[PDB]
């Protein structure tokens, strides 16, 4: 309860940053991927083209403006919230298909191609985009090109191709592969044509799965891009580090192929802005603690509070902030010691004065 | 020339399920999104589902949606009806570039037992007269049910020209009101000896009847 | 959040041009990547698409409301205008503004809906008469009275029994399309009998498009 005079250390003076801006790119691009929906031309359904995309930007945005589509069922994630959510790798499974069998085409439905070319399986969170292309995959006299197939043994796994040209047999006597009795070809032609109705004409029908594994995101969406401050005790995260502290405008430039910068203690206080090539400084804010000038009991009642290391009635000191203590040219011995030649006393009413110290 | 096939009157007792159906003609039901809103009346609708299973965050979870594609309609599941869930209900597809929406449900529930039409005649005012006008205003009050037929007379004779009717509305203690107009010329007003206003109710009639003073 | 609120005039003459403005606060039209969308709803009628709009030039419209539909957008205001031409007397719905976040999905926010009626006249006055009771008008312990309000364009009028002090047993009713374009309704108020001679019973009606206000004393008919 009673306070003697001299500098006693209460607690810590934290800056906590305000503001946290955060930009990982600078535009938006994507790889060659519109080319497997753009073809010259596509494949069948018992050997569909399989397509993996790995370390490239890319944006569903313009994959879904295009005002053209005319049907589009995606499970598993909301379609207007997968661009943020990050995933591994996503597997592009394209085919064609008629009219009447793109509604077999869901989790959990049975039918005659659904079961027996792709399987769809209960946790299927992938999305399906079809649209028509009739004057482009069909020809007048009758265009057989594409195949699909509509016999099979048994069940197949999901995510799996089949290509098996056997005659499937129904009974039990072998035909040696002939056109005989008792068996018929697995694989038939399609019946496409370009003066077909609403539920013949081909369709191409793609499949965009995402993997989840133990893995970093490859292929995702990328950020938006904020606004750039600086002299400010702003956090940021500039592709390695969630950091808080001044960007200050440095005078050393990089190598043309550095990101980050270290020092002798090997602290990151150097990082290349990806917006405009700008080399800025990190510098923490938060520097000591705070101090409190006590005259003494039966002596005064008012204080002084210093602070150590931080920057701003208010004397700017070489040890620091000052507060609560008027500072005076003059000279006297000094009782209470603060730091860098300067002490602090309670003199002549009466107040607390700073002054540096008499030897 | 896809359209969304909806049940036009739906009703059911609070507490039970009910389900909404929505099917479309041309196009596949599980072609493209189907969202559903539930408009109250005098006021803007909102969305109480959406992608065909998921529940917006506000309603509550009994608001569950089905897709049955093979009969290429949609489904709306409601379970435990309440006073609040009576409002218009809308099924929306998109088809191709053509936002297309559904006829419209109205939920229903299942309050002012019958009651009779006071009946009040007025004639027509001497300002009125003054203006070459005339009107005979028949006024029908705090009845139940909402159905009441007018006829005015001209002393025997039915009425039909210039006559103007508001369908019945409901009124604060629960019953309903009404009123009718007979627009007229003032020298017919007192070319006949009397005019009056019949109100048919539930078989019972009502009749008032006014002169020329 | 952001809200959408529409403005522009409630009425349209026949084969005129419609101009309905929705504008947006708490948000920006061209950031986020979303779009716009007008829909209109009948009364007693279901909801249908009239077109959408993005923040740039792509425009999509209904098919029967094809080659009527002129949507634009000034990002400067931060509003978007709809303009309609040839407009008939089966226009006539309650059109909302509603936000579209998806563009085959939910229509997330709405905007209130603003009506819009389409009549073939000039605006008018109403024409305000007295109802006065009498004998005839009285159906045991308690009488009526009431004040008429006749051809009058547009809607809605409000009616007001001594200044608003009289509310109980006040029945405003709803208008009805007369003969030759205009509307017609009443108010009555019913009270005891033995105050008709005592108590003096004025009606307010006021109609705010024409600018018109009216007072009208109800008396007991005088015979003549
Ligand atoms: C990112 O794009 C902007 C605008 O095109 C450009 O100014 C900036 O230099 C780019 N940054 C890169 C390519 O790192
Ligand atoms: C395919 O090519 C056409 C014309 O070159 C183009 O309009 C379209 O956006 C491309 N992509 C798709 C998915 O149709
Ligand atoms: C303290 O900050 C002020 C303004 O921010 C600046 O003028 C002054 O030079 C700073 N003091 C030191 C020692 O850098
Ligand atoms: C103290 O005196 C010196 C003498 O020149 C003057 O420069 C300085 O401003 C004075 N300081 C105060 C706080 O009065």
């Amino acid at each position: 309860f009673t306070v003697e005079k001299g500098i006693y250390q209460t607690s810590n003076f934290r800056v906590q940053p305000t503001e946290s801006i955060v930009r990982f790119p600078n535009i938006t691009n994507l790889c060659p991927f519109g080319e497997v929906f753009n073809a010259t031309r596509f494949a069948s359904v018992y050997a569909w083209n399989r397509k993996r995309i790995s370390n490239c930007v890319a944006d569903y945005s313009v994959l879904y403006n295009s005002a053209s589509f005319s049907t589009f069922k995606c499970y598993g994630v909301s379609p207007t919230k997968l661009n943020d959510l990050c995933f591994t790798n996503v597997y592009a499974d394209s085919f064609v298909i008629r009219g009447d069998e793109v509604r077999q085409i869901a989790p959990g439905q049975t039918g005659k191609i659904a079961d027996y070319n792709y399987k769809l399986p209960d946790d299927f969170t992938g999305c399906v985009i079809a649209w028509n292309s009739n004057n482009l995959d069909s020809k007048v006299g009758g265009n057989y090109n594409y195949l699909y197939r509509l016999f099979r043994k048994s069940n197949l796994k999901p995510f799996e191709r089949d290509i098996s040209t056997e005659i499937y047999q129904a009974g039990s006597t072998p035909c040696n592969g002939v056109e005989g009795f008792n068996c018929y070809f697995p694989l038939q032609s399609y019946g496409f044509q370009p003066t077909n109705g609403v539920g013949y004409q081909p369709y191409r029908v793609v499949v965009l799965s995402f993997e989840l594994l133990h893995a970093p995101a490859t292929v995702c969406g990328p950020k938006k891009s904020t606004n750039l401050v600086k002299n400010k005790c702003v956090n940021f995260n500039f592709n390695g580090l969630t950091g808080t502290g001044v960007l200050t405008e440095s005078n050393k430039k990089f190598l043309p192929f550095q990101q980050f910068g270290r020092d002798i203690a090997d602290t990151t206080d150097a990082v290349r802005d990806p917006q405009t090539l700008e080399i800025l400084d990190i510098t923490p804010c938060s520097f000591g603690g705070v101090s409190v000038i006590t005259p003494g009991t039966n002596t005064s009642n008012q204080v002084a509070v210093l602070y150590q290391d931080v920057n701003c009635n208010v004397f700017q000191t070489r040890a620091g902030c000052l507060i609560g203590a008027e500072h005076v040219n003059n000279s006297y011995e000094c009782d209470i010691p603060i730091g860098a030649g300067i002490c602090a006393s309670y003199q002549t009413s009466q107040s607390i004065i700073a002054y540096t110290m008499s030897l | 020339n896809f359209m969304l096939t909806q049940p036009h009157s739906v009703s059911e007792s609070p507490g039970k399920t009910v389900t909404i159906s929505c099917t479309g003609s041309s196009g596949s039901i599980a072609s493209n999104y189907v969202q559903w809103y539930q408009q109250r009346p005098g006021s803007a609708p909102t969305t109480v589902i959406y992608e065909d299973n998921q529940r917006p965050s506000g309603v509550p979870d009994r608001f569950s949606g089905s897709i049955d594609s093979s009969s290429n309609s949609a489904s709306l599941t409601i379970s435990g009806l309440k006073t609040e869930d009576e409002a218009d209900y809308y099924c929306q597809s998109y088809d191709s570039s053509n936002v297309v929406f559904g006829g419209g449900t109205k939920l229903t529930v299942l309050g002012q037992p019958k009651a009779a039409p006071s009946v009040t005649l007025f004639p027509p005012s001497s300002e009125e007269l003054q203006a070459n006008k005339a009107t005979l205003v028949c006024l029908i009050s705090d009845f139940y049910p909402g159905a009441v037929t007018v006829a005015w007379k001209a002393d025997s004779s039915p009425v039909k020209a210039g006559v103007e009717t508001t369908t019945p509305s409901k009124q604060s203690n629960n019953k309903y009101a009404a009123s009718s107009y007979l627009s007229l010329t003032p020298e017919q007003w007192k070319s006949h000896r009397s005019y009056s206003c019949q109100v048919t109710h539930e078989g019972s009639t009502v009749e008032k009847t006014v002169a020329p003073t | 959040q952001v809200q959408l609120q529409e403005s522009g005039p409630g009425l349209v003459k026949p084969s005129e041009t419609l101009s309905l403005t929705c504008t947006v606060s708490g948000g920006s039209v061209s950031s986020g990547g979303y779009f716009w969308s007008w829909i209109r709803q009948p009364p007693g009628k279901g909801l249908e698409w009239i077109g959408c709009i993005y923040y740039s030039g792509s425009t999509n419209y209904n098919p029967s409301l094809k080659s009527r539909v002129t949507i634009s957008v000034d990002t400067s205001k931060d509003q978007f205008s709809l303009k309609l031409s040839s407009v008939t007397a089966a226009d006539t719905a309650v059109y909302y503004c509603a936000r579209q976040l998806w563009l085959r999905g939910r229509f997330d926010y709405w905007g209130q809906g603003t009506l819009v009626t389409v009549s073939s006249a000039s605006t008018k006055g109403p024409s305000v008469f007295p109802l006065a009771p009498s004998s005839k008008s009285t159906s045991g312990g308690t009488a009526a009275l009431g004040c008429l309000v006749k051809d009058y364009f547009p809607e809605p009028v409000t009616v007001s029994w001594n200044s608003g002090a009289l509310t109980s047993g006040v029945h405003t009713f709803p208008a009805v399309l007369q003969s030759s374009g205009l509307y017609s309704l009443s108010s009555v108020v019913t009270v005891p009998s033995s105050s008709l001679g005592t108590q003096t019973y004025i009606c307010n009606v006021n109609h705010k498009p024409s600018n018109t206000k009216v007072d009208k004393k109800v008396e007991p008919k005088s015979c003549d």
